[PDB]
């Protein structure tokens, strides 16, 4: 009964940062790890960041580490994604969602109830 | 195939031979000749489409690995040293999986 909803995103200037949302329904998202994923145009989603539910342990990608951060605040139902230095390479749908499992992982079988996506674009 | 760990179905390797690794320091040599065959000698893995490229496949393959391991009496210094071997292992699954991927 989860279930999410990304909000933030747009245009940045490389160089540039911007903070995405992940707005949670129902009464358990303290109970959840979470995960951001992001869909460059012609692939599939691939892991960003991870953080458990209590929030005391995060994960990242190699490429966005020490650039994003991953935090959530379980009193208002949301977790969220800081986004510092961006690249062009970090254009992409960003998508968050639900852990599976007690373990968060980066492969995208770890995880489920996919947000529908919010844009990142990088200016050009 | 299918196998679960914490609770997370979709885990899929065959059984490899433990190498010996060299630390660099007596002491962890021997250690790990003494308690080599206490370490994992297969692998747990995702299919290759989940991950964007080998080190992130590896991490999970490391981290389940071990997870499973030491759930089903390790140290620190066990956990570290699994950490060696079981990476080796990943890297070999994953060679493994990508060119059965690519056909």
């Amino acid at each position: 009964q989860v279930q999410l909803q990304e909000s933030g995103g747009g245009l940045v200037q490389p160089g540039g940062s911007l903070r995405l949302s992940c707005a949670a329904s129902g009464r358990t998202f303290s109970s959840y790890n979470m995960g951001w994923f992001r869909q460059a145009p012609g692939k599939g989603r691939e892991f960003v960041a991870s953080i458990t539910s209590s929030g005391d342990k995060s994960d990242y990608t190699d490429s966005v580490k020490g650039r994003f951060t991953i935090s959530r605040d379980n009193a208002k139902n949301t977790m969220y994604l800081q986004m510092n230095n961006l690249k062009p390479e970090d254009t992409a749908t960003y998508y968050c969602a639900r852990g599976l499992g007690i373990y968060i992982i980066r492969a995208r079988g770890g995880y489920d109830h996919w947000g529908q996506g919010t844009q990142v674009t990088v200016s050009s | 195939a299918g196998a679960v760990v914490g609770g997370l179905g979709g885990y899929m390797g065959s059984a490899m031979s433990r190498p010996m690794i060299h630390f660099g320091n007596d002491w962890e040599d021997r250690y790990y000749r003494e308690n080599m065959y206490r370490y994992p000698n297969q692998v747990y893995y995702r299919p290759v489409d989940q991950y964007s490229n080998q080190n992130n496949f590896v991490h999970d393959c490391v981290n389940i690995t071990i997870k499973q391991h030491t759930v089903t009496n390790f140290t620190e210094t066990d956990v570290k040293m699994m950490e060696r071997v079981v990476e080796q292992m990943c890297v070999t699954q994953y060679q493994k999986e990508s060119q059965a991927y690519y056909d």
